[PDB]
């Protein structure tokens, strides 16, 4: 299949506060299909948020959107959106932009964390991990609010790659990524790991080098 | 206007036949098509089946659906469940408004035992700026998901600033996480630490040595 | 010439192992091209079957559409779901077929003398509903029970003028031949 749904514009908020989610499309004649949007929280499951047609006249809630969101659409930049105001810690969860099929949704987004909280973002502290087969590592240590992404020479390197979830500690985030290359790959080019904290907007490098003392 | 009902899990073993049940409270199930989206860890959903019973391109023979209006149920079956097919299958169904099941947490059982390799990492030289040192241990290639983690100082067990996480499923087998919080003064103070996990009457461990460099 | 060959292609039932069940074509499609050749009438396609096999045709195209129930809220602007798909052209010089039936109710149309059909008193005329329990909307389903039951009763539904009767049929092979049978000519 061709049709690619992207999220963007989550991260975190303030309670009572607004946020406006982008769902780009593509692959697709975009006009032709209505577009949704469903949440997802590890206690709620799946819960469908909104529902707009495919020409953008007519549109639908669900029972947990009492005149809070609007969901509206752009048939020329194809791409709809879901403006959420008043905005609840209840609110958290991760949302998916959906197409339809008629009777079903056929194809999900990527889902885009939304984190309703008066606590600040935090940005992580990244620290290089260093010890025939090497694996080296990446400490991301203390970010808030979820997710963050790692990333081995910009993607090149993405055999043996490990992404361990994070740890919750006093209110922040804490996780180790790790890579298995030939000492050879060492030896000749750098490694580095690429580490992406999208609420805060930081990337971080942080090259690979032997111990010292 | 009605709610879909799932088991919250469901067990089966490899290369047997499981039937996840999605039941309609109110009304007709035959009224409104029914659809079954899989997600797996840390994903997002796919349709697996579609209009009842319809199986879109890519997805396997061994997925099928079919819906029972005797007990008003809709059934999802998987011939010769893989491992793969571990996930969680949520059924979905639609009139005034649109509604999604509970979902059902598969669990495939049956795949061979593996013994946990670790790997630590002492602290890096830019935290140990900071007066800080962050002890890292990662548990990786073990099956079944339960172990249990351990440190230790120079043989002498500690417990304290130690941050472990679950034990999530990363394709084949499992993955897990531990972290050991101490000063900067701690760390250069002892001859070793040691991270201890116990999988299925096994005890492995590795040791970290700050006595590097002279 | 029967009446579905001036009806719309909409498939009321597709053979097991054939190359319709093979490649995902279900009850309720309809197929609206094949190459190429524009399919309005089921006569369309049996006449570009026929002429693609004569062709040497192996490989083509066909394109279906998935319609049909009540539309879920916010898809009901949504356009017609049209599937593109690559078919195996069934060799008509061997007998091959593709694997499709209309959508004809399974009236029976007469009844062979003797054959163990008026046995248990199925006349012409009759509407076969349910067998083994099972709903049926085609004739095509009932003759596949009965090459797979292997003998054991199979029990039959009948509807005949307002009235709803139950019938129970046992037999099984043939010497003539060599097949399970029962009796019954559609119409």
């Amino acid at each position: 299949s061709e049709v690619q749904l992207v999220e963007s514009g989550g991260g975190l908020v303030q309670p009572g506060r607004s946020l406006k989610l982008s769902c780009a499309a593509s692959g697709f004649t975009f006009s032709n299909y209505g577009m949704a949007w469903v949440r997802q929280t590890p206690t709620k499951g799946l819960e469908w948020i909104a529902s707009i047609s495919a020409g953008g006249d007519k549109t639908y809630y669900g029972d947990s959107v009492k005149g809070r969101f609007s969901i509206s659409r752009d048939n020329a930049k194809t791409t709809h959106y879901l403006q959420m105001d008043s905005l609840r810690s209840e609110d958290t969860a991760t949302y998916y932009c959906a197409k339809t099929s008629r009777v079903y949704f056929d194809y999900w987004g990527q889902g885009v964390m939304v984190t309703v909280s008066s606590a600040e973002t935090t940005a992580p502290s990244v620290y290089p991990l260093a010890p025939s087969m090497v694996t080296l590592g990446c400490l991301v240590k203390g970010y808030f609010p979820e997710p963050v992404t790692v990333t081995w020479n910009s993607g090149a390197l993405s055999s043996g790659v490990h992404t361990f979830p994070a740890v919750l500690q006093s209110g922040l985030y804490t996780l180790t990524s790790s890579v298995t290359v030939p000492s050879s790959t060492w030896s000749s080019q750098a490694v580095t790991c690429n580490v992406a904290h999208p609420a805060s907007s930081t990337k971080v490098d942080k090259k690979i080098v032997p111990r010292e003392c | 206007q009605f709610v879909l009902t799932q088991p919250n899990s469901v067990s089966t073993n490899l290369g047997s036949t499981v039937k996840l049940s999605c039941k309609r409270s109110t009304g007709n199930i035959g009224s409104n098509y029914v659809n079954w989206y899989q997600q797996h860890e840390g994903r997002s959903p796919t349709t697996m089946i579609y209009r009842d019973d319809k199986r879109p391109d890519g997805v396997p023979d061994r997925f099928s659906g079919s819906i029972d209006r005797s007990s008003n149920s809709a059934l999802l079956t998987i011939n010769n469940v893989q491992t793969e097919d571990e996930a969680d299958y949520f059924c979905h169904s639609y009139s005034s408004g649109i509604v999604f099941g509970g979902g059902t947490k598969l669990t495939v059982l049956g795949q061979p035992k593996s013994t946990p390799t670790l790997t630590v990492f002492p602290p890096s030289t830019e935290e140990l700026q900071g007066n800080k040192a962050t002890l890292v241990c990662l548990i990786s290639d073990f099956y079944p998901s339960d172990v249990e983690v351990a440190w230790k100082a120079n043989g002498a067990p500690i417990s304290q600033g130690v941050d472990t996480a679950n034990p999530t499923k990363q394709g084949n087998k499992y993955i897990a996480s531990s972290f050991l919080r101490l000063t900067a003064e701690q760390w250069r103070s002892r001859n070793s630490f040691t991270c201890q996990v116990t999988h299925e009457g096994n005890t492995v461990e590795k040791s970290l040595s700050p006595a590097e460099c002279v | 010439v029967p009446k579905y060959l001036k009806e719309p292609v909409v498939v009321g039932y597709v053979q097991r192992d054939s190359i319709a069940q093979k490649i995902g074509i279900k009850p309720g499609d309809k197929i609206i091209k094949i190459n190429g050749y524009e399919v309005r009438t089921w006569e369309d396609l049996r006449d570009a079957l026929i002429r693609l096999s004569l062709d040497g045709v192996k490989e083509t195209t066909l394109f279906l559409e998935r319609e049909g129930g009540v539309a879920m809220p916010g898809a009901e602007d949504d356009v017609v779901e049209v599937l593109h798909l690559t078919i195996k052209v069934p060799n008509v010089q061997k007998g091959e077929e593709l694997g499709i039936a209309p959508l004809v109710k399974p009236v029976v149309g007469g009844v062979k003398k003797g054959s163990p059909a008026d046995q248990v008193g199925i006349k012409p005329g009759d509407l076969i509903l349910e067998v083994n329990g099972k709903k049926i909307n085609t004739w095509y389903e009932l003759v596949e029970e009965v090459r797979k039951s292997q003998g054991k009763a199979i029990k039959l539904k009948i509807l005949r003028n307002g009235k709803m009767i139950e019938k129970e049929l046992i037999p099984a092979k043939d010497p003539k031949t060599g097949t399970y049978f029962i009796g019954l000519f559609p119409k």
